[PDB]
């Protein structure tokens, strides 16, 4: 129960580190 | 023994070589054409220079 | 004698793909 | 000291969250590297002494 | 990054674009191997979480503790876990050191220099320069020659290996006495690939796998010396293209064949892959079928000499082509197995049926019965057994997981070595983009072939 | 018939010299390229 | 008929995309194309000519190669259904006379056509028990054909 | 070993041969 | 298993060996990002 | 090779080189062979070897007559009894006894006579019991169906004759030459049984 | 003048011959023609050979009262195994026919042909200034052989499991692999089997269009044929791209299949799912999965008459 709550967390949190990046750099105009 | 047999199918020797004859003949052959191959490359053309060859 | 026949059409056919490979009408412009 | 120890890894691990979502930011981001220096360079050692003190309370555990 | 109109390169073969740009490709580089070393701590952690020590590792599907059980970290007699601290070092090492690579291989690819060959021309190369490429080439072989010692001194100074040809079940024990002797340690690469010989995957000793590392350690260290204070002849020059993908190329080929050979050596070796850790080999398990057949019927009374089979040749013991005496049956092919448990009851001429009679030990049994029973055979649902059997067990050996995609990936490499190659030989000649339409050599051939 | 085996080295033996020399022969400037 | 038509496509596909016209710079050469050009993508010379040095014979016409291409496995199929229409009527191509009758004169005869004769024997016996329930077969353990050396 | 097997194969191959020469032979005199 | 002082970060674990292959994806992302330039 | 040397050889030389197959020389001991103490022994590594394979056929000429051929081989080596151990007797007077009572006791085997027709064989001695001098000791032997009864398509005895040639009365050791004719396969019932003669070296160890 | 090795490699990596004697047509061409007179030899005329190890052998040759059909150069025996079995190896050369030679030998000559045949595809793309390419599309075909012949071998252990030259020999080896290892249950066969259809479609489609569109170098009516056909405007209408579709395809398709071969080579069967929908009590309900269950079962039995002797096939 907890344990896959905590799993599901982890997994969506690490998910979306990856297109945050790109989504921060898009709206402040980087060199993406 | 019925007859007679090499018996040298799982000893495993260098080159598949049981017989001093059989590596005279390796090394017979491939002097021979190295040394056709040496007398020969005079007509490939030199690389002296450090900077040669087929290169991108 | 039906081993023979087969021979027979077997080496037919070899012989035939030789011709074909070798004693071909040469293409021109192609 | 268990509570010790995993209160710092837990702050390590939002530690590393921050720096891996935020140093590509400041790399990608025009005229963003000069100004952020310090930021990412104490954030960095904060990582190593994180990662040191749990270290070390590992071994005290 | 770039467009295609600038490097000529589709978005489907970006990578292409730094081929002459050495800080970018210097930082793809770093961050691959943060990648490959993140995979290593992260599957590393992943197989300690779900590890029973109770059971052993074959029956749980572990490809990665295997290896470090090998080097002989944590491991009793008989290949019994006392505790599975050291994984988690290794894993948790590997983890932070992926991290460091990894932030070092982001920086050198968005902000680092795009090109290094005139801001430090110690790290600049051109592909063409033949002399740097070198340097490079013995930098790193040195490199390898350090982690072939840094393995001999594991085995001989600090701690031990796994021997598992040692008296008894097998054990960490030190290796005092490698094999040093050239003859020995080359006898093996010139040995036929084909079976009873089997190459370099029949080393059947400790002994002879550390000599051979300090071998090609030591060959190693004095190659990369060699290339440091050394350009290539001329001879090399004339057979060889000196570009980036020609390289890649090359490293394409032996790395594919690299990986055939490791296909190979974890299908069959059983030394190097003591089966108390990835489980017993594929003859192995017929071998085992068969020695466990043969006690349990003489147990239950009965002349195993005297058992003349359906077809005449005996149902238990026979006679190899060459003479031995070996099992009888459908496992004629694996007379050639060698196995700790059962080279004791091995005489001068094969078996020995005294032997056989009354020198059997309990722990061989044992073991027998246990690899008999996880055979490599298995299904890609994870069942086991032959293909027509019921869903009642969810076992399939590692060493089957390991040659297949291990093959998978040498084919594919080789491959790629065919088709780099290729190109790079067409792009050095200059016709890779396509004919001239206005020089074409046919045109100027003579006609008729 | 250890002729035979003497015989069958010698073959395979050219055939591979010939095959690895062939190739030392300058042979990327083969191409009918420009360069 | 089915793996030529494979093979025949794999070949035309390396041969066209392996004799371009360089008609544009860069290295991808799909953008080099212009699909209202009035001028042959390809050199047919070049591939004929490797091609016959290759294998031995070689196409020279285009029209011909492309018909060569579409008659092949429509003939294969076609034949394929006549097959399947004698197969309808139980006009089966199933035993050679003469090596039956030396198999069962002979009991040392065997070739890999006895073998797949068993086999088909035991495909029949193992799988109608349960395939056709309406025939309510029920075969004793027995009777099931089976090696005999288990 | 039947007649009518050895006959039918022989019609086969040498009939269809003699129409394809017959062909051939009024194309390369043209 | 894990170390019991480590025990109550199992989950994490879980989940780590999956990561290198969302970078694979990520790298097209950034393609759609710049629009497949 | 004799037994010592045999035994001092580890099982990695012996692979591959064929010695497996060979038969103990006794190089040692005496031919005269009144140095054998009169009495009872229990015969052990009693190993046979083979040297020639002669089969009993029938001419093909019409005018000929059935005589002995000799054969090719086809089975690589796996054709030399081992292990075999039994009791041995020997008299005071000259006379003594032999049987064989278990070990590896057969060997299929398959011959090619000129021609090429190929007959098979299970060489064996089971059960043997010979009785007679140390020179022309006779006797007789079972041979089992070639294959068994659960072989399915697409008893016998034969006589031997051993003669011990050397013996060496401090370690035992008895070697000499032996001749045997016994019947070919039989199976199916497809064709007569032929006869086949053996002869060959034999060694065994009495203590 | 030149010296001897220089006109002869000049002969050699000559483009004027009529078939093109590469470097490694030097070894393709010994090798590839030992391998076919041996194979005619033994086909015509061979003893039967003793594939089981059983002391059982059958016969593949005309000669011995077989036709073209079921002819074949049976495998080596199973006693030999994996060892290495050249002619000198045996006492004499009847000794190697029954112990199945002749295989061996044709097997790994013409791995080396056709090995060297690629390589000299390579070579002459090369000296005629062609993008070299035409050799990874022909690896695929090379690469199912392998498998075949040697891949499978290794894996099993032995020779006599590899696939026996002969048109019955392949639906004996295909019969045979199908009951050991449900070949048709695999993804990578089924992806073969696409590739190959999916050949054959697009072969027939692109012959139809480009022949149509050939008025008295395609032309653009056939692209919006198409696009009016199948609803799919602008899926094709670059020349390059459709050609390299049509090579791209089969190729990938072969590669998937083979190395399901391979794959299995190492007991990786394909997939299970007997005994998989059960009924509330418990009682076990009938797929089309559990009759081909059933048909392998019945394969299975008479796979090998008399080889086995233990109730579990290991090997
Ligand atoms: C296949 C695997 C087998 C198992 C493993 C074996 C591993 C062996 C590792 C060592 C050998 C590796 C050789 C690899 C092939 C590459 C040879 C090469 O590129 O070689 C190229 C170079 C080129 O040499 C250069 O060649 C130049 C051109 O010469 C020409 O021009 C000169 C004037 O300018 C002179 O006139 C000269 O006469 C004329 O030939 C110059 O002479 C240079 O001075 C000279 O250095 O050769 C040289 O490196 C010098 C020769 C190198 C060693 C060759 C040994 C050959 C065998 C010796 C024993 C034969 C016994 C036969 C017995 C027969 C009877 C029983
Ligand atoms: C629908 C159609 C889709 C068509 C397009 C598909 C495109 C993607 C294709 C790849 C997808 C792979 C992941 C999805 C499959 C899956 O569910 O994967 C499931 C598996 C295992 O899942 C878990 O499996 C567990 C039990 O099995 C495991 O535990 C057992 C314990 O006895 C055994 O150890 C057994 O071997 C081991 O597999 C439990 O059942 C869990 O409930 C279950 O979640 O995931 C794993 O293994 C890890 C997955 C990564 C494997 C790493 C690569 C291995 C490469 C091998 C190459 C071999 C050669 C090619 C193939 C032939
Ligand atoms: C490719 C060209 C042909 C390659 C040589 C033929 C390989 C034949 C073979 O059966 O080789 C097998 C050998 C291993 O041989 C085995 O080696 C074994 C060693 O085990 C012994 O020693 C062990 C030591 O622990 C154990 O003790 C074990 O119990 C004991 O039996 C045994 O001796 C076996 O009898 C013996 O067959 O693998 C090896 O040598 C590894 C060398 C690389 C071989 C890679 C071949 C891959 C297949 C070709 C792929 C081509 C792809 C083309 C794409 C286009
Ligand atoms: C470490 C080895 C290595 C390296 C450094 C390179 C590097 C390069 N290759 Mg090469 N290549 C390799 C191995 C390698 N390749 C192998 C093994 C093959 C055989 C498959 C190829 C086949 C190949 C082709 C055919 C081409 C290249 C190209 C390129 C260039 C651009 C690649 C790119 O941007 O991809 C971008 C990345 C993608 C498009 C993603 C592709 C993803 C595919 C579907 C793989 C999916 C993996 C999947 C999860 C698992 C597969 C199954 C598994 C069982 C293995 C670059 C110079 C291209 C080029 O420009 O040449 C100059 C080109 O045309 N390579
Ligand atoms: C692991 C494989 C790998 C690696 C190492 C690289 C690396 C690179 N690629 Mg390639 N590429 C790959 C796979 C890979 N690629 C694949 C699969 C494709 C097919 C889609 C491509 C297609 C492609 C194209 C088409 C191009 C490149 C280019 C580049 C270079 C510049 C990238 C850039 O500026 O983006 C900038 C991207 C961003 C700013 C977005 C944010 C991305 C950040 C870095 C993610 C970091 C996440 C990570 C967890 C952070 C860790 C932090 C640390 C402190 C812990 C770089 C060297 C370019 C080039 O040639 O440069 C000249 C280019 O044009 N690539
Ligand atoms: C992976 C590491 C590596 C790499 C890439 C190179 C690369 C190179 N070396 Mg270096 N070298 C290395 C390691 C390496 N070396 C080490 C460790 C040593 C110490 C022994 C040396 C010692 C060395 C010397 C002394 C020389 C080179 C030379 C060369 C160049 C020519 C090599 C060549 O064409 O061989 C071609 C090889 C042959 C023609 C031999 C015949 C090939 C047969 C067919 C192979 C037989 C294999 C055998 C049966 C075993 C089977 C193994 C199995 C995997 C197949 C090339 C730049 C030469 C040069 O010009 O540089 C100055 C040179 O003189 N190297
Ligand atoms: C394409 C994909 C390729 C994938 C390759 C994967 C790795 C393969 C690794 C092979 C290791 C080979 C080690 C040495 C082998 C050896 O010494 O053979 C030695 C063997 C053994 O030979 C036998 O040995 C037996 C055991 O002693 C007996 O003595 C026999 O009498 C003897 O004949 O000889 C051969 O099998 C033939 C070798 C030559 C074959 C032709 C090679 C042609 C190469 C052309 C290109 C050259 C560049
Ligand atoms: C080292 C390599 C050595 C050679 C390898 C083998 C090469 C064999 C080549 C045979 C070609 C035969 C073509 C004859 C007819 C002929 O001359 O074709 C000629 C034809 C070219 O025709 P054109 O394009 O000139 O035609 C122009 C039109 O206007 C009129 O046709 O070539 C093809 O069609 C390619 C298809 C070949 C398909 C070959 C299939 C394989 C052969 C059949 C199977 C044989 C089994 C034998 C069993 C015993
Ligand atoms: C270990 C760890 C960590 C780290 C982490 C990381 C670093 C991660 C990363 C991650 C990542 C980096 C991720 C990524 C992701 C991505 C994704 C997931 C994507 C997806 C997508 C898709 C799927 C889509 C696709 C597409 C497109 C867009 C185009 C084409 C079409 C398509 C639709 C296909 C830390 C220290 C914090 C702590 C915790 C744990
Ligand atoms: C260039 C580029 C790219 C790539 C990149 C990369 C690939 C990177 C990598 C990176 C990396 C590779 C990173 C890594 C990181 C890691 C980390 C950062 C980690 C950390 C760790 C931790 C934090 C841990 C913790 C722990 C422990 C100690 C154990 C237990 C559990 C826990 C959790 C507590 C791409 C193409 C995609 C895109 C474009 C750009
Ligand atoms: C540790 C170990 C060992 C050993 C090791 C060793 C000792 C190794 C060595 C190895 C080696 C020692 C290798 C080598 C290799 C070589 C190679 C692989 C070569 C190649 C070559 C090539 C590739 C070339 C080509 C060519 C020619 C022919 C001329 C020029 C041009 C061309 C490119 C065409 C033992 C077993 C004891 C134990 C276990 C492990
Ligand atoms: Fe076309």
């Amino acid at each position: 129960n907890i344990e896959l709550a905590l799993t599901l967390v982890s997994l969506v949190l690490v998910v979306s580190a990856g297109p945050l990046v790109v989504v921060l750099l898009s709206a402040r105009g980087g060199n993406l | 023994l019925v007859d007679e047999r090499m018996n040298g199918d799982g000893t495993g020797r260098p080159f598949g070589v049981n017989d001093p004859v059989l590596g005279w003949v390796l090394l017979g052959v491939f002097g021979t054409m190295w040394a056709i191959w040496f007398i020969g490359q005079k007509d490939l053309g030199d690389f002296e220079d450090a900077d040669d060859g087929l290169k991108l | 004698m039906e081993a023979l026949v087969y021979t027979f059409l077997l080496v037919g056919t070899l012989g035939i793909i030789f011709f074909s490979i070798f004693f071909r009408d040469p293409p021109r412009m192609i | 000291m268990t509570s010790i120890l995993q209160v710092a890894l837990l702050a390590l691990i939002f530690v590393s969250f921050a720096l891996v979502v935020g140093v590509p930011v400041v790399f990608a981001t025009p005229n963003g590297w000069t100004d952020n220096k310090g930021a990412v360079f104490s954030g960095l050692s904060l990582w190593l002494l994180l990662v040191f003190v749990v270290g070390i309370l590992n071994s005290f555990v | 990054g770039r467009d295609q109109e600038t490097t000529g390169f589709a978005w489907w073969s970006g990578n292409a674009r730094l081929i002459n740009l050495s800080g970018k490709l210097l930082g793809a580089h770093v961050a691959h191997a943060g990648l490959i070393v993140f995979w290593a701590g992260a599957m590393n952690l992943f197989e300690v979480s779900h590890f029973v020590p109770e059971k052993p590792m074959y029956e749980q599907g572990l490809i990665l503790l295997p290896h470090i059980a090998t080097l002989g970290y944590g491991v009793g007699p008989g290949g019994e876990i006392i505790d599975t601290f050291p994984y988690f070092v290794s894993g948790v090492l590997h983890l932070i050191s992926s991290a460091v690579l990894g932030f070092g291989g982001v920086y050198h690819s968005l902000i680092g220099p795009e090109t290094l060959e005139e801001s430090y021309p110690f790290f600049g190369y051109v592909w063409k320069d033949k002399n740097k490429m070198t340097n490079i080439l013995g930098y790193h072989l040195i490199m390898l020659g350090l982690g072939a010692w840094l393995l001999v001194w594991k085995a001989m100074y600090f701690g031990g290996v796994y021997d598992t040809w040692a008296p008894g079940g097998g054990d960490v024990r030190v290796i005092t006495n490698p094999t040093t002797n050239a003859a020995v340690i080359f006898g093996y690469l010139v040995k036929s690939p084909f079976g009873g010989d089997g190459w370099i995957c029949s080393v059947d000793n400790m002994e002879d796998i550390i000599g051979g590392h300090i071998w090609i350690g030591t060959l190693e260290i004095l190659g990369g010396i060699w290339h440091i204070y050394t350009t290539p002849w001329p001879w090399a020059r004339r057979a060889f293209v000196w570009s980036g993908e020609a390289y890649l190329s090359y490293s394409l080929g032996a790395i594919g064949v690299m990986g055939f050979i490791a296909c190979c050596m974890s299908w069959f070796n059983n030394t190097a892959y003591p089966s108390e850790f990835y489980g017993p080999t594929g003859p192995e398990a017929s071998q085992s079928q068969a020695f466990t057949f043969l006690v349990r019927d003489q147990r239950l009374g009965a002349n195993v000499a005297s058992a003349q089979g359906p077809t005449g040749l005996g149902k238990y013991l026979m006679r190899s082509p060459t003479g031995e005496i070996i099992f009888g049956g459908e496992t004629m092919r694996f007379w050639d197995f060698r196995g700790p448990w059962l080279e004791p009851l091995r005489g001068p001429n094969g078996l020995d049926l005294n032997k056989l009679k009354n020198d059997i030990q309990p722990w061989q049994e044992r073991r027998a019965a246990e690899y008999m029973t996880h055979a490599p055979l298995g299904s890609l649902n994870s069942v086991g057994g032959v293909a027509t059997e019921i869903n009642a067990v969810n076992f399939v050996s590692p060493r089957s997981w390991l040659a297949c995609s291990h093959f998978c990936l040498g084919f594919f490499f080789f491959i790629g070595h065919l088709w780099h190659a290729g190109r790079a030989r067409a792009a050095a000649a200059g016709f890779e983009k396509g004919i001239d339409r206005f020089d074409e050599p046919v045109l100027s051939m003579r006609p008729l072939d | 018939m250890l002729t035979l085996k003497i015989f069958v080295y010698t073959v395979v033996t050219f055939f591979v010299c010939l095959f690895i020399f062939g190739f030392l022969s300058n042979d990327p400037a083969r191409n009918p390229g420009k360069n | 008929g089915v793996l030529g038509a494979a093979l025949l496509c794999a070949i035309h596909g390396a041969t066209v995309e392996n004799t371009l016209f360089e008609d544009g710079d860069g290295a991808n050469t799909f953008r080099a194309f212009n699909p209202t050009q009035a001028e042959e993508t390809y050199s047919m010379v070049t591939a004929n000519r490797f091609w016959s040095q290759i294998f031995g014979v070689a196409f020279s016409n285009k029209r011909w190669l492309h018909f060569f291409m579409l008659l092949v496995p429509v003939t294969g199929l076609w034949m394929s259904a006549i097959g399947v229409v004698g197969l309808a009527l139980n006009l089966r191509a199933y035993d050679f006379v003469s090596q039956e009758i030396r198999a069962a004169e002979d009991p040392e005869f065997e070739t890999f056509y006895t073998k797949n004769i068993l086999l088909n024997e035991g495909i029949r016996a193992w799988m109608a028990a349960q395939d056709q329930p309406h025939e309510r077969l029920v075969f004793p353990e027995e009777v099931l054909p089976r090696g005999n050396a288990l | 070993v039947n007649i009518y097997g050895l006959t039918a194969t022989a019609l086969f191959i040498i009939i269809p041969t003699s129409f394809l020469l017959i062909l051939y032979v009024k194309t390369a005199s043209t | 298993k894990l170390p019991e002082a480590y025990a109550p970060f199992a989950p994490i674990v879980d989940v780590l060996p999956v990561i290198p292959v969302f970078f694979i994806l990520l790298a097209f992302v950034w393609q759609a990002a710049v629009s497949f330039r | 090779l004799t037994f010592d040397e045999i035994q001092g050889l580890t099982y990695l030389q012996v692979k591959g080189s064929g010695i497996a197959n060979t038969c103990p020389v006794l190089e040692s001991g005496t031919t005269n062979l009144k140095e054998l103490k009169a009495g009872s022994y229990k015969l052990e590594n009693f190993c046979i070897e083979p040297t020639s394979f002669t089969v009993k056929e029938e001419s093909q000429f019409k005018g000929g007559e059935t005589e002995f051929v000799k054969t090719k081989l086809m089975t690589r080596l796996t054709y030399t009894l081992d292990a075999m151990s039994g009791s041995f007797k020997v008299g005071s007077d000259g006379s003594a006894e032999l049987k064989e009572d278990d070990g590896i006791d057969y060997a299929a085997t398959t011959v090619q006579l000129p021609g090429g027709e190929r007959v098979a064989f299970l060489f064996t001695i089971k059960q043997f019991d010979g009785k007679g001098t140390l020179d022309g000791i006779k006797g007789d032997f079972l041979v089992p169906s070639y294959r068994g009864s659960s072989f399915l398509d697409p008893a016998l005895k034969g006589s031997a004759v051993f003669s011990v040639a050397k013996v060496d009365p401090v370690t035992g050791e008895i070697a000499g030459v032996f001749e045997s004719i016994q019947p070919s396969d039989t199976d199916l019932g497809a064709k007569p049984p032929k006869d086949i003669k053996v002869t060959g070296l034999w060694y065994a160890q009495l203590k | 003048n030149s010296s001897l090795w220089a006109r002869f490699c000049e002969w050699i990596t000559s483009t004027e011959n009529r078939l093109y004697i590469g470097w490694f047509g030097v070894i393709m061409i010994p090798c590839l023609l030992t391998a076919t007179s041996v194979f005619i030899i033994a086909f015509i005329a061979a003893p039967p050979v003793d594939i089981d190890g059983i002391r059982e052998p059958v016969s593949g040759s005309l000669l011995y009262g077989n036709n073209i059909i079921t002819g074949a150069v049976i495998p080596t025996s199973n006693a030999i195994g994996l060892h290495f079995y050249p002619i000198w190896e045996a006492a004499s050369l009847d000794e190697w026919l029954y112990n199945g030679g002749p295989y061996q030998l044709i097997v790994c000559h013409f791995l080396l042909g056709v090995y060297c045949y690629m390589g000299r595809e390579w070579e002459l793309s090369f000296r005629l200034g062609m993008r070299p390419w035409i050799a990874v599309a022909y690896s695929a075909p090379v690469a199912a052989a392998s498998a075949v012949f040697l891949v499978y071998p290794i894996g099993q252990g032995s020779f006599s499991d590899g696939m026996p030259l002969g048109i019955s020999g392949t639906f004996n080896f295909m019969i045979v692999f199908q009951a050991e290892h449900n070949i048709l249950m695999h993804p990578f066969h089924m992806l073969g089997v696409a590739g190959v259809f999916g050949g054959s479609l697009f072969s027939a489609m692109h012959g139809s269009l480009v022949t149509s569109s050939l008025i008295r170098y395609n032309i653009v009516a056939a692209h919006g044929y198409f696009g009016r056909l199948i609803f799919q405007y602008a899926s094709f209408n670059n020349s390059r791209s459709l050609h390299f579709f049509l090579a791209a395809w089969p190729v990938i398709g072969i590669w998937f299949t083979a190395l399901g071969l391979s794959t299995m080579a190492f007991n990786l069967n394909g997939f299970n799912f007997n005994q998989s929908v059960v009924d509330s009590q418990g009682r076990v309900l009938n797929t089309w999965a559990d009759i081909i269950n059933r048909a392998n079962l019945g394969m299975e039995v008479m796979h090998e008459r008399n080889a086995h002797n233990f109730p579990l096939d290991l090997a």
